[PDB]
């Protein structure tokens, strides 16, 4: 007896946004584009290990 | 001679002259920059268009 299977690829993503001005002052904690990258980067990391 | 002379004629010999090539002369002119929109804009928001 034999069978064959198949699996569907499926498709995640978010969104970052950053206004001119911000990009423009000075900044306490270092660069703000950076930050928001990580943030996104870790909460994807998280959706991902809770999804699975 | 009782009357008037060449000298005594004054705008005819002062008014700039150019040549002319058909009957009718047309010209462009520019008569403004832009309407009387408002020029402040809010953070991150597109501002309004303007035309000449």
């Amino acid at each position: 007896t034999y069978a064959r299977k198949a699996a569907f690829v499926k498709f995640l993503g978010t969104t970052r946004e950053v206004t001119h001005p911000m990009t423009l002052v000075n900044s306490a904690f270092g660069n703000v584009i950076a930050r928001q990258n990580k943030d996104g980067i870790l909460w994807m990391l998280k959706q991902i290990e809770q999804a699975l | 001679n009782l009357s008037f002379t060449d000298q005594h004629i004054k705008f005819w010999k002062k008014i700039p002259k150019q040549k002319a090539y058909s009957t009718v002369e047309q010209y462009g002119q520019l008569l403004d920059y832009g309407r009387s929109q408002g020029a402040f804009v809010g953070e991150g928001v597109l501002p309004d268009t303007n035309d000449s």
